[PDB]
């Protein structure tokens, strides 16, 4: 009912002789290589709408028919999306059939209004000790994850998915906003490997819906894929009544994508370079993540800080919405502590005694003060000597050295390659455990007693095994037989056991090759449209 | 809340509503100023009303000045 | 003397870290203002043609 | 050169050719990717391809963003 009038990059003008589609409505370009969905951005006047494409616009002709769907982009939602991968417009890209839709929901939505909000401000127990104690998660809050590579971020993602599905019975959505396809495939196969995504007939027992808008997609597709993950999460909140987890992977890439679609629609950029609507384009996403009266959505958003500058407007606008940070550190991970949460740079708004109580608040502030007190004398130990200062200073060294161990915890999705069984730790057990180490009831137990264990009745069994291990050492000796002729042969024997592989100097490359003949003449279309040589006169 | 009016244009709301909400609350508190009573008004994050007004101005294509603000 | 110098260069790195942090914050302000002012120049150049 | 293709859009070439040279070289190397073999593509000075694309887009009067670049 409408036809393409302008194609300028990813930005398509469509003309409607009848009535116009609404802003944010979805339009299908009828007749194309792939499914080309446009989203109406503005009404330009003269019966033209201005749209932003969700796929490539190369191959688009002015006058191509465009069908208005009468609604915004509509995605399949429900339990049938679990363990599937969707793109922004709802198509399955995991190549495992269609998506069993419970409903087909519009991705564009107003935030849950004032009467629906929760005034309670309670804590989301996650089963991770360092996360539950020092930087708790608000049920319905937004949590910034300052991880990276090699700090065990993906294991923490899959464990929040696992522990929230195990404890509270809620499902998870992962919105891969603008992620590389190698990283997205790595996370997919690592979720299949860890059992939070199951393929085939066991597909219903998956805990996670992946919504992937990749980095090679146009800016309109990366700018809207977080809303698709939000819609999948809002179905579980509003219909299933669950405590959902949403993972917006790199909220900065959401910001950068919306900045690109604001630049492409010809809007004047605001401060440093961002979209003029940066606070509202971010708040439109973040205000739909809340606690309703039905359930909640808790959002764990990875935050990239642009030039290591926290006063840049994209992290300064994001940090207004965040309720907790969990900074994952490389220096924590190079002490073998997993999860690699920095126990001192992670913050939470939920850490005050009016929401968690004075018991939990004072235990957390004591633990944080003890680790801080150890932290600002390590330039006094390494300079002047280990046993140089007082015994009370070395008492805080030993207590913080064993609390710094005690924050580590074995993870249930990590047991398929580490062997050590993962241990969910409850909140009251975490409080009662760290209070005991803080007063000094465990000053006699070793420092390796507090390592990769669930709660306080496991550090005792760890030390019990370590002191049964004293009596298991006199069972044998240590020796290495046959100093020069156990299995170490002559080097000619070692080169005469390696097998020669086949190398050929015909490299081939003509295996299933067409070998068309390319014309050197330039071939154009005449006015009838047939392939004709160039008319040889200017 | 027996004595408080609570005007809210939250982060999801349109930037015209966030630009206008301190003026709405000021008109509500000027009722108490104008009839002899005393009012207290708290504009929480007037730095966000300025950002909403900057959004409105750059979407109206007015020339940005310092930091991008309309002048 | 050596221990007094060890305590004197302890405060010097403290001072050269707090001065560095102030200077890094002010550099971040100048970086943001540079990008904004060059962008406003480019937009004003383009809008005077279209 | 028994294994190397060279795709060379030099400085005297037009800006659309410098824009399209990495895409054309990637299309030549995707032959080896797609038919089982292994490729190594080297886009030397993707900075200059970026400058060429900025040239074409400012001359097509697409709206400029940061430093002059398109969206």
């Amino acid at each position: 009912a409408g036809y393409v009038s302008q194609v300028i990059g990813p930005v398509v003008d469509v003309r409607f002789d009848g009535e116009l589609p609404s802003i944010l409505s979805s339009l299908e370009v009828e007749g194309h290589s792939v499914r080309l969905v446009l989203e109406v951005a503005q009404h330009m006047g003269d019966n033209t709408v201005r749209c932003i494409a969700m796929d490539s616009t190369d191959g688009l002709v002015r006058g191509q028919k465009v069908v208005d769907t009468g609604s915004p982009i509509k995605v399949p939602v429900g339990r049938g999306t679990l363990g599937r991968i969707m793109n922004v417009i709802g198509e399955p890209v995991d190549e495992q059939g269609p998506i069993d839709a419970a409903d087909i929901w519009s991705i564009h939505r107003e935030a849950p209004e004032f009467t629906e909000q929760s005034t309670e401000q309670e804590i989301l127990v996650t089963g991770i000790k360092v996360v539950d104690l020092l930087a708790p998660y608000q049920r319905g809050g937004k949590i910034g994850l300052f991880g990276g590579a090699g700090v065990g971020k993906t294991v923490l993602i899959m464990e929040l998915i696992n522990n929230v599905a195990k404890a509270h019975g809620g499902f998870s959505v992962f919105a891969g906003v603008g992620e590389r396809t190698r990283e997205g495939n790595d996370l997919y196969r690592e979720m299949i490997e860890s059992g939070v995504i199951k393929l085939g007939a066991e597909r219903g027992n998956s805990k996670c819906t992946l919504v992937y808008g990749q980095m090679n997609e146009p800016p309109g597709a990366r700018a809207r894929v977080a809303l698709t993950g939000l819609t999948v999460a809002e179905y579980f909140r509003d219909i299933e009544g669950q405590d959902v987890l949403l993972f917006v992977d790199n909220i900065f890439r959401f910001t950068q994508a919306n900045s690109e679609v604001s630049a492409l629609l010809g809007r004047i950029p605001s401060a440093v370079g961002y979209q003029p609507t940066l606070a509202t384009d971010l708040g439109g996403l973040q205000e739909r993540i809340t606690t309703t009266t039905k359930g909640s959505i808790t959002s764990v958003q990875a935050v990239y800080v642009p030039a290591d500058d926290l006063t840049d407007p994209a992290p300064a606008t994001t940090f207004a919405h965040l309720d907790a940070t969990t900074v994952l550190s490389r220096s924590i991970a190079e002490l073998g502590i997993y999860p690699a949460v920095d126990p001192l740079d992670s913050t939470s708004r939920m850490l005050n005694p009016n929401v968690i109580g004075a018991e939990h608040y004072n235990v957390a502030r004591g633990v944080q003060k003890v680790l801080q007190d150890y932290k600002n004398l390590q330039d006094i130990i390494a300079i002047l000597g280990m046993d140089e200062l007082s015994e009370e200073d070395k008492l805080t060294v030993a207590r913080a050295r064993k609390i710094q161990r005690f924050l580590s915890q074995p993870f249930q999705v990590a047991e398929v390659f580490t062997g050590t069984p993962g241990k969910y730790v409850d909140l009251a057990d975490t409080i009662s455990g760290f209070q005991g180490v803080l007063t000094g009831k465990y000053d006699d137990l070793p420092e390796m007693a507090f390592y990769m264990v669930g709660d306080i009745k496991e550090v005792k069994e760890k030390a019990d095994k370590m002191a049964k291990d004293i009596a298991s050492r006199k069972e044998a000796d240590n020796k290495k037989v046959s100093e020069e002729l156990k299995d170490i042969p002559s080097l000619d024997k070692l080169v005469s056991e390696i097998k020669e592989v086949v190398i050929e100097e015909d490299d081939g490359l003509e295996e299933d090759f067409k070998a068309e003949a390319l014309s050197s003449e330039t071939v154009v279309l005449n006015e009838e449209g047939k392939s004709v040589p160039l008319p040889k006169k200017n | 809340m027996r004595y408080t009016i609570m005007v809210s244009a939250t982060a999801s709301d349109a930037a015209p509503l966030q630009f206008l909400a301190p003026y709405s609350g000021c008109a509500m508190a000027e009722y108490f100023r104008d009839t002899g009573k005393h009012g207290l008004i708290i504009y929480d994050d007037l730095s966000k009303q300025s950002v909403a007004y900057r959004q409105m101005s750059l979407l109206l294509r007015r020339p940005p000045g310092r930091e991008a603000f309309p002048g | 003397e050596h221990a007094s110098r060890m305590s004197a260069m302890e405060n010097s790195t403290k001072s050269a870290g707090e001065m560095l942090g102030k200077l890094t914050l002010d550099y971040n302000r100048k970086r943001q203002a540079t990008i904004t002012t060059e962008l406003i120049e480019i937009i004003a150049g383009a809008s005077a043609l279209m």
